[PDB]
RNA sequence: GGUGAAAUUCUUGGAUUUAUUGAAGACUAACUACUGCGAAAGCAUUUGCCAAGGACGUUUUCAUUAAUCAAGAACGAAAGUUAGGGGAUCGAAGAUGAUCAGAUACCGUCGUAGUCUUAACCAUAAACUAUGCCGACUAGGGAUCGGGUGGUGUUUUUUUAAUGACCCACUCGGCACCUUACGAGAAAUCAAAGUCUUUGGGUUCUGGGGGGAGUAUGGUCGCAAGGCUGAAACUUAAAGGAAUUG
């Protein structure tokens, strides 16, 4: 039967969506099908900052990010620790933790 | 992985840093420090001419380092070797641009982002790209969440700006141009005749890059240091 | 979050500089926050 | 009082690459991967082959004249994976201790205005 | 031949698929009030001494 | 079998069944 | 370099890496969303030109010109065909390294046709909302896109105007969504899949157990690949849908 339904994705009204690749397999899958997610860290690890303040040659340096965004499959998702299985009652809630 | 080239040559030991020496570096005198850093080139042989190796290098520098304020911390600064004169070589103007960082802090979601270039030539015959960002605001007792323009209020800031950067660049030589940049005054009167279209922050404008020089004119050169 | 930031650097205590090498040390880069009139007379 | 270099670390899988250059770039000193530290073939983008690489980098940056260093990290980039490597963080942290001084921390990644094609073929890689 | 002295200050769980090896984070008694985190092979408690050939090092899971 | 490899047999078949037809006409 | 691990491959003729340029072709990131436009397939850089379109507003005009439609017509992803151009990437074929009992597969490295464009074909798709179009009525809730109306509402310009951008209320049209089930359904579920044994709003197309079979044959279109139309002999008592417990 129909499982979901918006089937997988978010089209409606739009006929062809354009797809993206994902991250870790190059898998061709459609924007809206995909599982975008923003992985925002510093430049530096969180080990070394005390380490990196006694080193730096400034006063005042404030430290840079990596904004990086990902797009994932429905594959890749699963196997990687994310959204991968919830229970038919659970399925249709959509709201982020 | 040493133990696994199959063969190093083909067809089948003198350390370069004792006959390697140091330079400085000049800033042009539109920047509040002028000592840089320093180079390294080989020994000034009879038949190599060292002064020409190190002719065209481009230094890349912060302008946080060349006005010592840590508020133009992303505005990243182009500068091209040009007349070298006794370890004392001078760097001419080559570009300016922004840190990725700061690039992709500006770019949100749930906002509109407006991109406008422009190609004019100045009163040098420099002929520059001049690049400008312009991210709409949700304005303050606001209660939808994404604030939108709607696509001729684009059309209309676009140009709003590119006539604006069109105009303050003929008028501009060069150095008019870099004193003009560094107190960021270009975002201000982009500000001020877009409010009538849409809100309109975070207008730290963007990278501008030179597309073609005319001829040397050391005189020119020697105004910026001396 | 995208406005959360840190800042590293020499700020990441405040102390008296008896030698005057450290005095002339943190001037050479800018960390000196006060001069203060000492408490007792000559 | 401080003579200043650039780091460029490129931190990718697979290894992981340190090289100090001149503010201009055109000259280079101590260019030391990963991968002539360990022989494994496996982890030439470890974080201790990073952190010996980078050790190395400061003992020929000493010695050399260079004191300071500007850090510009790296990953593939491109249609690659854009995302730093194992390495990076421990080569960074390697040539903190040992002596030299930072300043101006920066990415530099390869990131395309959505170029060419990613290799994969449109199923991926199946595996 | 450096070695150096750490005192474990918090243990933070086990780590290995067969459990034999345990996550602790160190204090050093030489350049006072700086941690990192390592492994342990046998029983660690709290206020154990450890001695490390190398203290360049940061501890992930196995 | 998948129903796309009997559709492929299928038309594989039809063409040799096309062409070994044609040497009579 | 690649990988779970390696190997093929490139390297002291300087590989990988750094800098400065140049050339080529493709693509149009981040913004980018239960958002917009189009009959659908589809369409995301700037600007100029060309012609079109929907919704809204209207105390403008015509006056039943309408709805669905055999025959017939236009458009129609990708792949494929023909002929020039282009040919950077990626890559049906092919070549190689690995894994394997085998591996002419998955994985790695190369790599033709193709991928792009121009002129002409093809006429398909899980071409899907698996849900024909037009019309009416039936339960609540907020959000949002486009237009309009009102409000001494907030902000900015030139404190101040008009505007613009927001705020509140209303309205027309649109992509949807949340709750419930009066109602439907075999159920999953459904504001239509409701107003259907208390069975008639109008109209088009299609199906009649499973195979054999979308096969044979005959037409017809197509350069071809193929598309449209399309049986019978024979065989069979189950195939199948949705839920339950293991
Ligand atoms: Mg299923
Ligand atoms: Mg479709
Ligand atoms: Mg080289
Ligand atoms: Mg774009
Ligand atoms: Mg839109
Ligand atoms: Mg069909
Ligand atoms: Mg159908
Ligand atoms: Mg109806
Ligand atoms: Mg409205
Ligand atoms: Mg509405
Ligand atoms: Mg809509
Ligand atoms: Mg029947
Ligand atoms: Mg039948
Ligand atoms: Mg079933």
């Amino acid at each position: 039967p129909k499982k979901r339904a918006s089937n997988g994705r978010n089209k409606k009204g739009r006929g062809h969506v354009k797809p993206v690749r994902c991250v870790n397999c190059s898998k061709s899958i459609p924007k809206d099908k995909a599982i975008k997610r923003m992985a925002i860290r510093n430049i530096v690890e969180a080990a070394a900052v005390r380490d990196l303040s006694e080193a730096s040659v400034y006063p005042e340096y404030a430290l840079p990010k990596t904004y990086n965004k990902l797009h994932y499959c429905v594959s890749c998702a699963i196997h990687a620790r994310i959204v991968r299985v919830r229970s038919r009652e659970d399925r249709k809630n959509r709201a982020p933790p | 992985a040493v133990g696994k080239n199959k063969r190093l040559s083909k067809g089948k030991v003198v350390d370069p840093f004792t006959r390697k020496e140091w330079f400085d570096i000049k800033a042009p005198s539109t920047f509040e420090n002028r000592n840089v850093g320093k180079t390294l080139v080989n020994k000034s042989t009879g038949l190599k001419s060292a002064s020409d190796a190190l002719k065209g290098r481009v230094v890349e520098v912060c302008l946080a380092d060349l006005q010592g304020s840590e508020d133009h911390s992303f505005r990243k600064i182009k500068l091209r070797v040009d007349e070298v004169q006794g370890k004392n070589l001078l760097t001419n103007f080559h570009g300016m641009d922004f840190t990725t960082d700061k690039l992709r802090s500006m770019v949100r979601k749930w906002q509109t982002l407006i991109e406008a270039n422009v190609t004019v030539k100045t009163s040098d015959d420099y002929v520059l790209r001049i690049f400008a960002i312009a991210f709409t605001r949700k304005q303050a007792n606001q209660v939808k969440r994404h604030s939108y323009a709607q696509s001729s209020h684009i059309r209309a800031i676009r140009k709003v700006i590119s006539e604006i950067l069109t105009k303050e660049v003929q008028g501009s030589t060069l150095a008019q141009l870099t004193s003009k940049l560094i107190p960021e005054v270009i975002n201000k009167e982009i500000e001020n005749a877009t409010k009538d279209i849409f809100p309109l922050q975070n207008i730290h404008v963007r990278k501008v890059k030179l597309l073609k020089q005319p001829k040397f004119d050391v005189g020119a050169l020697m105004a910026l240091h001396g | 979050d995208w406005d959360t930031n840190t800042i590293i650097g020499s700020r990441a205590r405040a102390n008296v500089a008896r030698s005057q090498g450290q005095i002339n040390a943190a001037r050479r880069q800018g960390l000196v926050v006060s001069v203060d009139k000492k408490y007792g007379s000559t | 009082s401080q003579v200043f270099g650039v780091a460029r670390i490129y931190a990718s899988f697979n290894d992981t690459f340190v090289h100090v250059t001149d503010l201009s770039g055109k000259e280079t000193i101590a260019r030391v991967t990963g991968g002539m530290k360990v022989k494994a073939d496996r982890d030439e983008s470890s974080p201790y082959a990073a952190m010996l690489a980078a050790q190395d980098v400061a003992a020929k940056c000493k010695e050399v004249g260079i004191t300071a260093v500007h850090v510009k990290i790296r990953a593939t980039g491109g249609t690659r994976t854009k995302t730093p490597g194992p390495g990076g963080q421990a080569a960074l942290r390697a040539l903190a201790r040992s002596g030299l001084r930072i300043g101006r921390i920066e990415d530099v990644t390869p990131v395309p205005s959505d170029s060419t094609r990613k290799k994969g073929g449109r199923r991926g890689r199946r595996l | 031949t450096p070695v150096t002295l750490a005192k474990v200050i918090k243990v933070l769980g086990r780590t290995g698929s067969r459990g034999g090896v345990t996550q602790v984070r160190v204090e050093f008694l030489e350049d006072t009030s700086r941690t990192i985190v390592r492994n342990v092979k046998g029983p660690v408690r709290e206020n154990d001494i450890l001695v490390l050939m190398e203290s360049e090092r940061e501890a992930r899971r196995l | 079998m998948r129903a796309k490899w009997r559709k492929k047999r299928t038309r594989r078949l039809k063409r040799k069944r096309r062409k070994v037809r044609a040497r009579s006409k």
